[PDB]
RNA sequence: GUUGCUAAGGGUCGGAUUGUUCACCCGUAUUAGGGAUCGUGAGCUGGGUUUAGACCGUCGUGAGCCAGGUUUGUUUUAUCC
RNA sequence: GUAGCGAAAUACCUCGUCACUUAAUUAGUGACCUGCAUGAACGGAGCUAUGAGGUUCUCACUGUCCCAAACUGUCUCUCAG
RNA sequence: AAACAGAUCCAGAGUUAGUCGAUCCUAAUCUCAAUAAUGGGAGAAAGGGAGUACAGUUGAUAUUCUGUAACUGACAACAGUUCGCGGCAACGCAUACUAUUUUUCUCCGCCAAUCUUAUACCGUUGGUAGGGAUCUCUUUCCUACAUGACAGUACUAAUACCCAGGGAAACUGGUCAUCAGGCGAACUGCGGCGUUCUGCUGGCAAAACAUAGCUGUUAUGUCAAUGGCUAUUGGAUUGGUCCAUGAAGCGAAAAAUAGUUUACUGGUCACUCGUACCGAUAACCGCAUCAGGUCUUCUAGGUAAGUAGCCUAUGGCCAUUGAGGCAUGAUAGUUCAGGGAAUUCGGCCAAUUAGAGCUGUAACUUCGGGAUAAAGCUUGGCUCUGAUGAAAAUCAGAACCGAUUGUUACGCGGAGAGCCCAACUGUUUAAUAAAAACGUAGUGUCGCGCUGUGGUAGUAUAGCCAGUGAACGCGACAUGAAUC
RNA sequence: GAAACUCUGAUGGAGGACCGUACGGGUUAUUGAUGUGCAAAUCAUUUUUCUGAUGUAGGUAAAGGUGCGAAAGACUCAUCG
């Protein structure tokens, strides 16, 4: 019952400031784990957009190798880059090629 | 022990059946007194070295 | 980023063993790890297995080469010697 | 005095070769009267020896752990005999081979196994053919009359240039002499007391005696430079 | 101030370097030196001296040597009269 | 006796001579060199890194000390065996 | 000390196996024999090695006994099937024996990473059985919520590898990471196959356990949902490292080539020897019930980076003479005004420092280090807000609060500036010396091409070591990293 | 950036690297306790090392003017020039 108070407080964030730590930032929760958590989100997201038909053969391979670097730090940042690089590229792709093929 | 051989076990048998007090009736027969069993021992004090 | 300026592969050794020895091994340790082009299956995956031996992975074959490179200069000269004599006569 | 470490290698208790993981004795097949083809089944590395070995098959399959020239590969066809042509691989008698070329694992006597020029990156050179005795130069410098019937592998032995790279750590030399035999590390004779070694003893470390001894000098006494017709820095020549 | 006599009741020191005794400087209340198994190790300490490890220098063909230097080196027992 | 090094882990005379270090230094550091007896794989000069290694100083901190004192645990004290 | 106690004394009693071990095979190594020979034997209770599990029972035995359910081998006849077919392919399904050769399993270093069963533990959701707690508060707290070897066949879904189609630069696919591909990638098959996985059964509730009641047995009940950022173990997928490349043999199966052929599935028996208990805490070695020494196994919760230190359930314990005093002293400890090494051969000793986060880091250097350099700051409690994940986790930010205090106990470097020696990790006088001594890499010199060289060995013309060796080697010395 | 290539961040996990656990391996200091010892070499606090030239077990090899020795004349059953 005493431990239940300590857990239920720790969820809300008591007893977890800079005083009551003895492990480093890597010892608490690892830089390898934060990397492995990141890119498994980011690759699963890109896989979905390929199967939906939103992202092509070619736009996938650029974003895949950008995700292996630190371009994206987040799911939300990967989604807004796709929404940008759709809205910039695909209006032109449709616009430039379509009209200048006949003319 | 455990895992004793048989001829090891034969010696440990003979070493414990020989370990006893001397019988009463020899003192009554021969009339000698003060004979001790020589192959008496205690396990903790004297080791066998066999 | 490049992270050592000068040292390269010999950064594992740290401050030990002198400057002249780590220059010497810098050349040889780059050689023995490097994947080299295969003759037989063609592909660039010939690793060093033991001292003299150089296994290709994808072939499943091996060749006898040098200790730290698959081609010794002196052994490569011996090919050219037996070529010119065989091509004669 | 005690018996000295140089004498104690003879009695041979701890000073034996560590011969457990060694794969076999490296030699040719026996002679047995032309030409015989032999596939390289595989090339393997045995401990102690710096060279590779190449296991041949003269298919029954008769085996032979031959020491490996450089540029041998797996499933090459090696050709032992007289009328076999010149490739790096093939095993010719010294009658057939041209002079002024590099050969490997040359026999002293015919049908022997192979004797001169066996370690990694070495080769006997051929000087010239007398009549019976093909004269060859050994790796050291020395020259040797060897009979033309006896065999030799063509080319230079594999694994060349292993001492080009130095061993930085004592641990690398520990693993070197684990495969070979116990002879390491060496405690120097000056450091030991007078009973243990000839050079030992004295208030200050120094040799004292001339330190250079005859062929006639005895067991216990042969320590240091034996029959040294020169000493010091070999400048020129 | 220099010096003679009677007087040993009392006082006669803090520090820097040195194993020091001794010496020599800085500082103060002016300022002597000695004995007691060179008082005092079952009261201490072990810096020195004086073992076995090791280094330097001269000497010795060498093992080794050296009031020549340097460093690491076990200090027991009272309950008897 | 060349190059280096040089009262040195080697320099007896010696607490060498002159600076820095200190209120005060036979210690420490840097110079000079009539090197008792330095010296080049008998290896010479060197110290970035490493050291339960040797040695000197400064800051921090302290019962090591001026100068001792109080309290606490087990024994020492008394009785039975 | 005491004693009715005891590992003491005395009298009896106790160790049950085809499946655990030994037995069988060889390793380092040892020892005989033959040379008409090409070996035989020994050598491991941690290597190899066919085959067992649960429940119950005794004052002491249990994988050994009893009950129940398996499994392996050998030797017999005998009854019924059967005399080779499917798939383009990967492969599937009912097929012999002797011999030779060939190959495989047995079968193999160390280190690092990712994924995942089982077990343990912590968890969000509820629940029901009993017990504990109660002045007040707590729909609370604790215990319980379980299924063996073995045998089966569903489709879910994995990764390895292979096969059929397919035929790739505007290069595409893929990992935590390296990467893969015209010697054929992506991709499609209700492909093939191996190893793991989820669910559903058999074993199987008849047992076992917990409540309730009756005098041995009758009742109900052991449920439903779904996470782990935690650990250990087994396994899978890989990588790195070596002048280091990490057992053998018995045994088993397969294949090929000959020859001889019908085969397959479904009662009896299993020899021999060990088996108790201790395993340091009094059962072992130290003369002893000695604060010493001696190989390994199963390993709970909280705090924390933790197999640290500190506290506590299960389990095991009070091992230790008592009664009374408390000055002095010895020893192990907290604390000491003002000064701060004046003590001392000497800062010996102790004190200060300390964890983490955010700043900030010099001379010199072999450019790697120095570096946790140095020097500053912040750290609690409580009520919240936001971001990243799947995720019950972890990180960032703000209020307000009181003795300005907070790595609160526990655990955790005092630091800097010169000089000497040895380069470095390492080794050493068991019991006064751990160092500058030894060692090392690096450098150098000498000897020798096997009928040889450096040893040893001893009367047998024994054969042993370097040598399963051959100058990029073997042996003999001296210096002791680098730089000049 | 014309080029040869070299700036920032991540990824990765090398090293006879470092801090640090133990019924691990060693044994520096207090020259502490003990020295009629618990002990014919112990105890406490402190200290060193902790994937390696590592520790450790069983079997096995080497025997007295011999053995073995990362060398101290060390060790060879409390015995060793």
């Amino acid at each position: 019952a005493r431990h239940t108070k300590r857990i239920l407080a720790k969820r809300l964030g008591r007893h977890t400031g800079y005083g009551k730590r003895r492990g480093g930032r890597n010892a608490r929760l690892t830089g390898k784990f934060q990397w492995i958590r990141r890119i498994r989100v980011l690759r699963k997201v890109l896989v979905d957009y390929r199967k939906r038909n939103e992202i092509d053969c070619h736009l996938y391979r650029k974003l895949y190798l950008k995700a292996k670097g630190n371009e994206f730090r987040n799911r939300r940042n990967l989604v807004e880059h796709i929404q940008t690089l759709k809205a910039e590229n695909l209006r032109e792709k449709t616009l430039q090629s379509q009209i200048d093929a006949r003319r | 022990a455990a895992h004793k051989t048989l001829r090891t076990k034969r010696i440990l048998c003979k070493a414990m059946k020989v370990n006893r007090p001397m019988p009463q009736f020899i003192r009554q027969m021969t009339g000698v007194r003060h004979i001790r069993n020589p192959l008496t021992r205690h396990w903790r004090r004297r080791k066998m070295n066999i | 980023a490049r992270r050592t300026k000068k040292v390269g592969i010999c950064g594992k050794y740290g401050v030990r063993y002198g400057a002249s020895l780590r220059k010497t091994i810098k050349k040889i340790e780059i050689s023995q790890r490097k994947k080299y082009p295969c003759a037989f299956c063609g592909k660039d995956s010939v690793k060093r297995n033991a001292v003299g031996i150089w296994t290709c992975t994808k072939c499943g074959k091996a060749v006898a080469g040098g200790a730290y490179t698959p081609t010794t200069p002196a052994a490569l000269t011996a090919r050219a010697a037996y070529k010119r004599i065989r091509e004669a006569q | 005095g005690h018996i000295v470490r140089a004498q104690r290698r003879g009695n041979g208790s701890v000073f034996q070769a560590h011969t457990h993981h060694r794969v076999g004795p490296a030699k040719f097949r026996a002679l047995d009267a032309s030409v015989i083809s032999g596939m390289v089944k595989e090339i393997i590395h045995d401990p102690g020896r710096g060279a590779p070995l190449a296991k041949l098959i003269y298919k029954g399959f008769d085996s032979a752990l031959v020491i490996a020239p450089e540029g041998i590969h797996t499933g090459q066809f090696i050709k032992c005999g007289a009328q076999a042509d010149l490739h790096i691989g093939n095993i010719l008698p010294l009658a057939q081979i041209p002079e002024g070329t590099e050969i490997c694992n040359v026999e002293h006597r015919p049908g022997d196994g192979g004797r001169y020029g066996r370690c990694s990156g070495d080769s006997c050179r051929v000087i010239g053919h007398t009549e019976n005795y093909t004269r060859i130069q050994l790796p050291s410098g020395r020259k040797a009359l060897v009979s033309n019937i006896c065999r030799a592998t063509l080319g230079i032995v594999a694994g060349g240039g292993r001492p080009e790279k130095p061993l930085l750590k004592a641990g690398n030399v520990h693993y070197k002499y684990k495969a070979k035999r116990h002879t390491w590390p060496v405690v120097c004779g000056i450091k030991m007391n007078p009973v243990d070694h000839r050079h030992g003893g004295g208030s200050h470390q120094h040799m004292g005696a001339p330190g250079t001894v005859a062929r006639s000098a005895r067991p216990g006494q042969k320590l240091g430079l034996i029959a040294s017709r020169r000493t010091g820095r070999r400048r020129g020549t």
